[PDB]
């Protein structure tokens, strides 16, 4: 099972530097190209430069937008992909993702990335790091539409689970909304009448700016 | 090398056909592997994004024949004989022939039968109003067109400040969208009222759908 995964991210203030890596398994590590892309929010992709195999020696290239900011570096013993950052800004706000790209000189070749990390986010601004408050939504029929209310968190992202992950059909998670510096989101879930209250329900809200995660059971009034 | 994608975003119902146009400043064809070095990846919301075509017109494993990368030099399309509910994403095509460069995107929307929301209206929570916050929540679920309207009323007179509204990604299993409006007072200003009210109006009628409370 071929994995990536991204780690790093977070909020970093401007004009400050930071390092991403990516932790690889499930293939050989230095007979593959690693490439970075970023994508800031509802925004295209942007490849930003790779390094390249062993048989290759390991050598780097850039994109123009970020030469001389952007470097790029791997350990090879623990299979493990990095990114330097330097001299962020508010451009730079967006999700840097880790891909395998391709490997010319053993095994199976092919131009595209076959594999790509789940991302981590990373986001440019002096303000605060500060972890979301979760209030439930409940009604003042055969089915009942129930939901938590996520306020005052910030940076971005907020992840919504339902029963830790068992419950995901009826769910429906709106986008999030800026203002006053903090975000805020709201997600619903719809359920048979007889789910609930006889039967638990709870959210779980995931904050990784903060290392945090809140559970809120879902209570009549 | 530049890329360049057309259109940057497009409508069609499910069994209907679609083509994506992309675009490169330099030839993508390799005199000496003599292929093309363009490649289609998908990306649903909140995902990564997933290999579609490579070399111009190979499919990776498990893609479904209804996708149909061709062309060749700098003129390239990815092609879907059939669009299902699935296809909800953003097409990005690729050029790895000097270095990479990603195009800008097509967004692939579906168009389907009209559908009225579902109206739920929600109190504050006991939590928030311990700590002076009272955000009352206006929920339209499964709806389309993704166009609407919702108006707050507070014992008679429509409110406008304070309100917030948020919409949900188009649905991938019945394509429809589900959207919150939050009315976000202090516990006085909402103790200082009794009744709460919401009216969603939509294509689907012309009175608006009517949910309220008293405090
Ligand atoms: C002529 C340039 C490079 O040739 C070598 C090399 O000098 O290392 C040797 C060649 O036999 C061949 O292995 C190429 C290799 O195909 C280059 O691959 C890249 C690259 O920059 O490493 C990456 C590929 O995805 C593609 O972009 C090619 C490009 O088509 C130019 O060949 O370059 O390396
Ligand atoms: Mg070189």
């Amino acid at each position: 099972e071929v994995m990536l995964v991204e780690s790093g991210g977070g909020l970093v203030q401007p004009g400050n530097s930071l390092r991403l890596s990516c932790a690889t398994s499930g293939f050989t590590f230095t007979d593959y190209y690693m490439s970075w892309v970023r994508q800031p929010p509802g925004k295209a992709l942007e490849w930003l430069g790779f390094i390249r195999n062993k048989a290759k020696g390991y050598t780097t290239e850039y994109s123009a937008s970020v030469k001389g900011r952007f470097t790029i570096s791997r350990d090879n013993s623990q299979s493990i992909l990095y990114l330097q950052m330097n001299t962020l800004r508010a451009e730079d706000s967006a999700t840097y993702y880790c891909a395998r790209d391709i490997s010319p000189s053993y095994g199976v070749y092919y131009e595209g990335f076959a594999y790509w990390g789940q991302g981590t986010l990373v986001t440019v601004s002096a303000a605060t790091t500060t972890a979301p408050s979760v209030y439930p939504l409940v009604p003042g029929g055969s089915s009942v539409t129930l939901g938590c209310l996520v306020k005052g968190y910030f940076p971005e992202p907020v992840t919504v689970k339902w029963n830790y992950g068992a419950l995901s059909s009826g769910v429906r998670t709106v986008s999030s909304v800026l203002q006053s510096g903090f975000y805020s989101l709201s997600s619903l879930v719809t359920v048979p009448s007889s789910t609930w209250p006889s039967q638990t329900v709870i959210c779980n809200v995931a904050h990784p700016a903060s290392k945090t995660e809140l559970i809120k059971r879902i209570e009549p009034r | 090398i530049v890329m360049t994608q057309s259109p940057s975003s497009l409508a069609v119902s499910a069994g209907e056909k679609v083509t994506m146009s992309c675009k490169s400043s330099q030839s993508l064809l390799n005199s000496r592997t003599r292929k093309n070095y363009l490649a289609w990846y998908q990306q649903k919301p909140g995902q990564s994004p997933k290999l579609l075509i490579y070399w111009a017109s190979t499919r990776e494993s498990g893609v479904p024949d209804r996708f149909t990368g061709s062309g060749s030099g700098t003129d390239f399309t990815l092609t879907i004989s059939s669009v299902q509910a699935e296809d909800l994403a953003v097409y990005y095509c690729k050029q790895s022939n000097n270095l990479r460069t990603f195009g800008g995107g097509t967004k692939l929307e579906i168009k389907r039968a009209d559908a009225a929301p579902t109206v739920s209206i929600f109190p504050p929570s006991s939590e928030q109003l311990t700590s002076g916050g009272a955000s009352v929540v206006c929920f339209l679920n499964n709806f389309y067109p993704k166009d609407i309207n919702v108006k707050w009323k507070i014992d008679g007179s429509e409110r406008q400040n304070g309100v917030l509204n948020s919409w949900t990604d188009q649905d991938s299993k019945d394509s429809t969208y589900s959207m919150s409006s939050t009315l976000t007072l202090t516990k006085d200003e909402y103790e200082r009222h009794n009744s709460y009210t919401c009216e969603a109006t939509h294509k689907t009628s012309t009175s608006p759908i009517v949910k309220s409370f008293n405090r």
